[PDB]
């Protein structure tokens, strides 16, 4: 096998499938997108670059359920753009179907939530296709529950960041985080461990190799791993709690499938 | 489970 190669093809594949990548979201971060860090910039921001959500219809809900639709649209765009990726990930492909819904059910928010950290500073996020940047503290500022939807990936980023990854690394632990055999209802696990023994081993020397200065790198990787399944799973839970106690916040039926029965 | 994940499977046709 050759693993300089598998690495390669993963990197392709990540470079390929999402829109955004963190060469783009920095080169966008330096210097320009339209910042929201208020309502006034928040409403201006809403008639710029989602015109259709308030050309009246829903113009008459809260900002914060305004804000919470257009989340869920672009968790629903990165849901399509992690199974294009997941099924260019060698190996997935031949999976049984049922082992694939169950891998991308599972790791889908943990690459999401990795993959956050690209757009991330310790101001704002980038959004919107790279087109607007929403500060940190305008988030922390919407009333309960939703201010407190975004605070702990900030928190996780603003660590993962100091990392330095590169997107020939975040590549290979987004395929890392997919290809997990401890899965529940796995139907095939000993093919899906040896699946991601091969994709973890892939990882560790690529790590080596372009992290020659930092040798606990892999081991970091692998505790982040573990943090964003419990970021995952506390996620879960305030999404469930807003679904059940805002009646303009209804989830959009892929991001219900995702959740029914996650955790 | 593609029973319980049909719009997860039609992304994965
Ligand atoms: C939707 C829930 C129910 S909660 C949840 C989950 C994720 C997020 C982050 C969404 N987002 C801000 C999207 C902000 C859009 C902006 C709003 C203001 C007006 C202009 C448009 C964003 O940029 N996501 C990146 C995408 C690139 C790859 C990484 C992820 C927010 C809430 C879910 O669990 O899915």
């Amino acid at each position: 096998a050759d693993l300089k190669s598998l690495a390669k093809r993963i990197y392709e594949a990540y470079l390929k499938n999402f829109n955004m990548n963190k060469v783009k979201a920095r080169v966008i971060l330096s210097g320009p997108p339209f910042v929201i860090h208020d309502m006034e910039t928040l409403c201006m921001a809403e008639k710029t670059l989602v015109a259709k959500l308030v050309a009246n219809g829903i113009q008459n809900k809260e900002a914060e359920v305004r804000i919470f639709h257009c989340c869920q649209c672009t968790s629903v765009e990165t849901v399509t753009e992690l199974t294009e990726f997941a099924k260019a990930i060698p190996g997935f492909a031949n999976l049984d179907l049922n082992d694939q819904v169950t891998l991308l059910k599972y790791g889908v928010y943990e690459a999401i939530f990795a993959m956050l950290s690209s757009v991330m500073n310790k101001d704002g996020m980038l959004v919107a296709y790279g087109n607007g940047f929403i500060t940190r503290e305008f988030l922390k500022s919407l009333r309960k529950p939703f201010c407190d939807i975004m605070e702990p990936k900030f928190d996780f980023a603003m660590k993962f960041n100091a990392l330095e990854l590169d997107d020939s690394d975040i590549s290979l632990f987004v395929a890392a985080i997919i290809c997990c055999g401890d899965r529940p209802g796995l139907l095939n696990v000993g093919h899906i461990e040896k699946m991601q023994e091969g994709i973890v081993h892939v990882l560790r020397l690529h790590l080596q190799s372009n992290h020659p200065d930092d040798i606990f790198l892999f081991p970091k990787l692998l505790q982040k791993m573990a943090d964003l399944r419990q970021l995952v799973t506390e996620h879960a839970q305030l999404v469930q709690i807003i679904k059940k106690t805002e009646s303009d916040a209804a989830l959009h039926p892929l991001l219900q499938e995702i959740y029914r029965d996650m955790y | 489970n593609t029973k319980n994940h049909p719009m997860l499977m039609n992304l994965l046709k």
